[PDB]
């Protein structure tokens, strides 16, 4: 879990 | 006798707008000019007093 | 009361009072609000008015920021602190005119001199074209000769053109001849005097309508 | 207030404080945010605003790095320190403009004006538009300020308009400033002077093309 | 409910 | 060598026409102004060496 | 419940 990153791509 | 009135027609009101120099789509320079239009036209002014 | 006028650029941050008890309203003179966003659990109700406004109720008591997004592309932020009292109505002027793509099509379909006459007639006759919307008047859009002072009144703006009305006061009380060419500035596309004029009496409250370009500068 | 404007090269990194309590906005004018990335758990909610822009809220208490990607291929980085206060809005700008769109002249002249202009240009070069078969010129067309004698050279006659060329003689000995409207005669549509006028001197023979209606008396 | 904001998209 | 001097471009020729006042179909009165437009364009030329 | 508003639209 540590080190992961959230990213969202907008349509 | 029935009365008489004088038909009175009001003067037109005009408006003049100055235009600044401009270039159109065909690249011809247009030096400053003006164009006039009528805002309120002439009309009969019904009488304030018939007699 | 008359609705209070905020006038913010498209990043604006205005601190305004809001009422906890009764509904409050925000309207755009020329645009339709499409969304209001606040912190979760802050704005109790939010409904969109038909004209294009939004009515909202806030129950909480802390100062908060709310964001409004209009349809034609716009975003304004207000920080609202809830106080006890009547509902408040605010009118939001754009300060930076919005892009109106559907208006360019009407704007360019006709000739230039015809369009100028049309905008000038509409402002004078009081009916506004459908594609145009109300914007904050420019602080300085015309040159001021002979020690004059100018108070803006109203402004409208489309896509490539922007109309404004300026009230001119002669302060020198000595008689000043009037020429549209003497008010010209880089970007002023046309000038018209509402009264035929040609002269300005010593105390003069007259008006002038200037068309300019949107985005000049 | 106005949104804080920040200019950054691609891959640029700017240290800007945001807010833990209220929503924050980042918009790039002319660009649409397509993606956002932050250390995990740092950003509570991310939504796309009208006309691009991102609305984001943070529950975090530690400085973190957000990477934002626009649709034109630009990526910028922001270091955000969360602090108590109003939601902050930032305007993102690009240090180097990628391209310069060429200017677009949208103004269109009137049909009558263009018609006269096209003909005057054709006559000046001498090529004949279709329907122009040549004709004897008149003597009716030119009024003379004085010291000028007129001789007709060439003339064209068409379906709607008519053009002719007259060469004026040299004036006496006083310099004669040339006014294009000082050669006017009822019935003439446009008058133009070859070369540049600006005072024909103690002499000089200059050809003038006069344009008049056709068919109409 | 942490960090969530009320984002009502009106039709 | 006579040729191969640094090249220069000429100045386009411009002509001005005066349009007499006229009335539009919509009864708008136009009192326009002289229009200056390019007639001849420019072209390349080799300047005479000094 | 507090903060909500009644509104009716007439046909």
């Amino acid at each position: 879990r540590p080190g992961m990153m959230d990213s969202q791509e907008f349509s | 006798n029935p009365g008489t009135v004088h038909p009175q027609r009001s003067r037109d009101q005009i408006a003049t707008v100055w235009i600044a120099p401009w270039v159109d789509s065909d690249n011809a320079f247009h030096q400053p000019g003006r164009v006039s239009f009528v805002v309120s036209p002439a009309d009969w002014v019904l009488p304030a007093r018939v007699n | 009361q008359s609705p209070a006028t905020i006038s913010l650029p498209q990043g604006g941050q205005f601190r305004l009072s809001i009422s906890n008890t009764d509904p409050n309203m925000i309207f755009i003179p020329g645009d339709k609000v499409t969304a209001i966003t606040a912190p979760g659990g802050m704005l109790a109700d939010k409904r969109l008015t038909r004209a294009g406004g939004v009515l909202f109720t806030s129950v909480a008591t802390r100062t908060f920021t709310i964001f409004v997004e209009t349809a034609r592309g716009q975003t304004f932020s207000v920080v609202a602190t809830p106080v006890k009292g009547e509902g408040r109505v605010y009118r939001l002027m754009s300060a930076e005119p919005p892009s109106r793509p559907e208006t360019r099509k009407w704007e360019t379909a006709q000739a230039y001199e015809k369009l100028l006459i049309s905008l000038n007639r509409a402002v004078l006759t009081g009916d506004i074209p459908d594609g145009y919307g109300e914007v904050k008047p420019l602080s300085d859009g015309i040159r001021l000769p002979g020690g004059f002072s100018v108070t803006p009144l109203k402004a409208w703006a489309g896509d490539q053109l922007r109309a404004d009305r300026y009230e001119l006061r002669n302060a020198n009380t000595w008689g000043v001849a009037l020429r549209e060419q003497d008010f010209w500035k880089p970007g002023v596309r046309a000038v018209m005097f509402d009264n035929n004029a040609q002269t300005l009496m010593g105390g003069g409250r007259m008006t002038v309508t200037v068309i300019r370009g949107n985005g000049e500068g």
